[PDB]
RNA sequence: AGGACUUUUACUUUGAAAAAAUUAGAGUGUUCAAAGCAGGCGAAAGCUCGAAUAUAUUAGCAUGGAAUAAUGGAAUAGGACG
RNA sequence: GAAACUGCGAAUGGCUCAUUAAAUCAGUUAUCGUUUAUUUGAUAGUUCCUUUACUACAUGGAUAUCUGUGGUAAUUCUAGAGCUAAUACAUGCUUAAAAUCUCGACCCUUUGGAAGAGAUGUAUUUAUUAGAUAAAAAAUCAAUGUCUUCGGACUCCUUGAUGAUUCAUAAUAACUUUUCGAAUCGCAUGGCCUUGUGCUGGCGAUGGUUCAUUCAAAUUUCUGCCCUAUCAACUUUCGAUGGUAGGAUAGUGGCCUACCAUGGUUUCAACGGGUAACGGGGAAUAAGGGUUCGAUUCCGGAGAGGGAGCCUGAGAAACGGCUACCA
């Protein structure tokens, strides 16, 4: 779901105010800026050496992670550059002393540095309002597959 | 009267929210500046908490910066050639942020001449020794020399004339220019 | 109208400005000397650490 | 409400001003000043209620106007000045000096304290920043912005303002095993020693405090104010020294110390 | 106090929090009480103890426990260590 | 000491519950996503621009109040004339030194190194740089810097905060229909004698840029709402979900626009309908579990006949403020 071209749209895609000097003869790939979101969260090497842009990247973009940290399960990875996470919980009805299974759908913005798919449990972090509904940035794909790490059977 | 609150929008689910708390003053939105070229005419607007804002409609000259050697000069904007949002602004010569314009480019030219003196487009001993110590490091790339011979520089504006009132930006240079000229050749 | 009290006020403003500038520069110099002293102390400590190790 | 609010109804006043719920519809709203109004103490409350030197509003106004009150070496002629925690109130008449420290019930108790130490004040460091032209500065809890501080003074620390010049006299570094005061919540007025300060990556530092009676509790770091070294407080602690005797122990104190 | 890996929960103990008024409840002869946060004691010559506590059963934060209840490891070894 | 100009509040308070069912609100977070009069603490020499000719012992014009002439049937209706002031409106002066950048009347054969000239406060806007940091030694090539006791040694490099930043801050180039940098008041009027109105000089009051603090204001995370399926699919051409760029915003944000993607919610009850529903702290009731109520003494929200629109300010979509339509 990611275009091969590093910039695909009409506007140019650059990290604002990080400049690579063309007159210089170092001729490294580019000058890519990055940061660590803290909380003992490892920045992915796919973001470290990657070539995407993703204005709203917790690791490379301007957005900062602060506030709530929510763990959930991916219910929809199939809309562009964003994720829909199913968070399940038990509401405690006290008149019966009984619990009640309930679910909420939290939109978030997964960076291209992560490879997500339906069913992955994801640790996500609070940030600024990114869109009308997304307020969280995907920070870790804990379960990449879960039960699909081993697929084939060849003794 | 143009509100920017979220109440008039439908909910994430899609329900039509009922009207509530008729829109306030801390939620207002003002008219677009849709600036033009020529006969500088900046109108002050008194916004929230004082803080004079400046609408910069009809702006002709502004500061522009060169990143390679890092030098800024006041120069004239001469039309807009590309806009990443809407080509309608390009046809109407509406100047907003991130628009791509042409530059008279003379001030950069004789700054280069008094700085390196390579005679693009085709003394005291102190200046001669400065140039000798420079030792022709001014190996600036070929396309900028091409439009120097043409005489009009390709620049991308970076200031917001709608808010700041200025007309500041930077010249396209390096792969930047590359990208956009492809787009321009798409237009051509 | 020109009044000796007005000239007194003008002189007081000028003298207060000059005195405040002098005091600010003196404080800046003292803070710089304090920074130099602290830097010398920790540089001596670093040299001792390098020698011992 | 469209704009700021300038009225404080009596029931909405903090329960540490602890006024009478009758005999008045409103309560003195503290004007803007060095302290949060929820945490501060208006001068009218301190004089009319705590000291009873006055009788009502007009008397407090007359007291403040003739410049007998001196808050931290300054006159402060406004009725609802937020004289907050650790501020010094000087009355040249009766030559008396007060320092506002919470009694362990958690209230701004009347603390008559000596003239010699009244020259200075203590303060908690809430910020250490670099202002324009590269000048370091420190913001205390009073909002005092002290310029050119000691280079190794950090946040959450404590410092000793001379209160005359308003500069840096001495400071105490926040770390384990240090005498400390509590300035909010259930542990108001409590005084102890810092046993441990659990970091809690991501926010809301907590510190464990053990007092002289060997009781232990835990409090937020925003809520904490280092006051000195164990056995050597830098100020004169109020009567009781904030041990928080149990209600049964308080009853035993009432029974034992009793003469009529 | 620093890199390092952290199976994840549900549950439960403790604490910080849940504004005051209200409910509970301590002290107190408003003449008793509803109440109120007062008052008491000197020789009458200024000296004083107060304005206590608990609960809120959900959501969030920290913390100790590991029975009960659920999920995950190593089966193509692409497993663990040196 | 009337009146009036100026300044400030009039956006607090008081009343009502009509609208509103993830709406308000409660508990709990966030603003490294923003504005903030006031209060409190600090905060600026440069306004000179070629300085060998300027008001700084004080720059200009109006203008209310008032004196007189009216108009209308009347309204906190005011037109004409004549003076007059400011912390109102406009201008504008000093005033140091230092250091850093840039440009050179020359020489003397390199290690080239130097007479000298202009700018640099802050404010705004844009580019770029610094804003470090896990730990012992090398060779080499180039570039070429100090000292050389002419072997060569380079030994010394300064760096704040958070969990995190493009943060705080600093620096270069520039930019501005060029913001501020006291032409303001009260009391006491001391000291030096350069004994003159000379030189200085205290305590305050108002202002005033920026940064904090406080009163806040806006948004904002998780969870929690009454009845109803005789409401099962709802939303998107007119923004519905997301992407990007721009505009607007004080600021994030489909908040709006342009072009794309076709998405988002739902049997864990979405959407629709009803509420003689403002939410809550709480009230009645009481073995325990609960049921009903909460328009109203406190906290929030909304409203001023229903609707929209807006000036002034720090703060209003104000209504004991205006504009228009409807009644
Ligand atoms: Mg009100
Ligand atoms: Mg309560
Ligand atoms: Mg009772
Ligand atoms: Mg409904
Ligand atoms: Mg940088
Ligand atoms: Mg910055
Ligand atoms: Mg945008
Ligand atoms: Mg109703
Ligand atoms: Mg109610
Ligand atoms: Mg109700
Ligand atoms: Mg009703
Ligand atoms: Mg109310
Ligand atoms: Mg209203
Ligand atoms: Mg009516
Ligand atoms: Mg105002
Ligand atoms: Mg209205
Ligand atoms: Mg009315
Ligand atoms: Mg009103
Ligand atoms: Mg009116």
């Amino acid at each position: 779901s990611t275009e091969l071209t590093v910039q695909s749209e009409r506007a140019f895609q650059k990290q604002p105010h990080i400049f690579t000097n063309p007159k210089a003869k170092a001729n490294r790939k580019t000058k890519r800026w990055y940061k660590n979101v803290g909380l003992g969260f490892k920045t992915p090497k796919t973001a470290i050496e990657g070539s995407y842009i993703d204005k709203k990247c917790p690791f490379t973009g301007l957005v900062s992670i602060r506030g709530k940290i929510l763990t959930g399960t991916v219910v929809s990875t199939r809309m562009h550059r964003t994720i829909v996470i199913r968070r399940d919980y038990l509401h405690y009805v006290p008149k019966y002393n009984r619990y009640e299974k309930r679910h909420k759908n939290v939109p978030a913005h997964v960076s291209p540095a992560f490879r997500v798919q339906v069913g992955d449990i994801v640790t996500v972090g609070q940030c600024r309002p990114i869109s009308k509904t997304v307020r969280f940035n995907v920070l870790k794909v804990a379960s990449a597959t879960g039960k699909a790490n081993k697929q084939f059977a060849k003794f | 009267g143009i509100s920017r609150d979220s109440r008039h929008k439908r909910a994430a689910t899609g329900a039509k929210r009922a009207q509530f708390r008729k829109k306030r003053k801390f939620e207002l939105g003002r008219q677009a500046a849709n600036t033009k070229i020529g006969t500088k005419r900046i109108h002050p607007v008194r916004t929230r908490g004082g803080n004079q804002k400046f609408r910069a409609l009809r702006i002709e000259t502004g500061n522009f910066s060169w990143a390679s050697e890092g030098v800024a000069r006041k120069t004239r904007i001469t039309g807009v050639v590309y806009h990443p949002s809407n080509n309608e602004l390009v046809r109407t010569n509406t100047l907003t942020k991130a628009a791509i314009v042409q530059i008279d480019a003379t001030p950069f030219r004789q700054w280069y001449e008094s700085h390196y003196g390579q005679s693009l487009g085709k003394t005291s001993k102190n200046t001669e020794r400065k140039w000798a110590a420079r030792a022709a490091e001014a190996k600036i790339e070929h396309a900028v020399d091409s439009q120097f011979g043409a005489g009009r520089l390709y620049a991308a504006i970076s200031s917001r004339p709608g808010q700041s009132g200025r007309c500041d930006g930077y010249i396209l240079e390096g792969e930047e220019l590359a990208f956009y000229l492809r787009r321009l050749t798409a237009k051509k | 109208l020109v009044t000796p009290q007005r000239l007194q006020r003008k002189r007081q403003q000028k003298s207060l400005k000059i005195k405040n500038a002098q005091a600010q520069r003196e404080a800046a110099a003292e803070y710089a000397q304090l920074l130099a002293k602290r830097l010398s102390e920790r540089k001596a400590e670093k040299a001792e650490v390098r020698k011992r190790r | 409400a469209r704009g700021p609010k300038k009225h404080l109804k009596r029931l909405a006043a903090p329960h540490h001003w602890m006024l009478d719920k009758l005999s008045g519809c409103y309560a003195p709203r503290p004007s803007a000043g060095p302290h949060k109004l929820r945490e501060s103490l208006p001068l009218i409350v301190f004089l009319r209620n705590r000291l009873k030197y006055a009788l009502n509003g007009r008397e407090v106004k007359a007291i403040l106007m003739q410049r007998h009150v001196k808050v931290d070496g300054k006159v402060r002629t406004d009725t609802t000045f937020p004289a907050g925690f650790m501020d010094v109130i000087t009355l040249e008449a009766t030559n008396e000096n007060f320092r506002l420290v919470y009694d362990v019930k958690g209230r701004f108790a009347v603390h008559r304290i000596t003239d010699e130490e009244a020259s200075y004040k203590l303060a908690k460091v809430k910020k250490v920043q670099l202002g324009k032209k590269g000048i370091p500065y420190v913001v205390t809890h009073d909002g005092r912005t002290i310029r050119y501080p000691d280079p190794n003074i950090k946040v959450n620390d404590t410092v000793k303002v001379d209160l005359a010049t308003g500069t840096i006299t001495d400071f105490i570094k926040f770390d384990t095993g240090k005498l400390v005061y509590v300035t909010g919540g259930r542990n108001l007025g409590r005084v102890g020693t810092i046993v441990h300060r659990e970091r809690h990556e991501g926010g809301f530092d907590l510190v464990h405090i053990k007092d002289s009676l060997e009781n232990t509790f835990v409090t937020r770091l925003n809520n904490v104010f280092v006051i000195g070294e164990p056995g050597r407080p830098w100020i004169s602690l109020p009567k009781g020294k904030g041990i928080k005797l149990t209600i049964s122990e308080e009853r035993d104190r009432r029974r034992a110390q009793h003469g009529l």
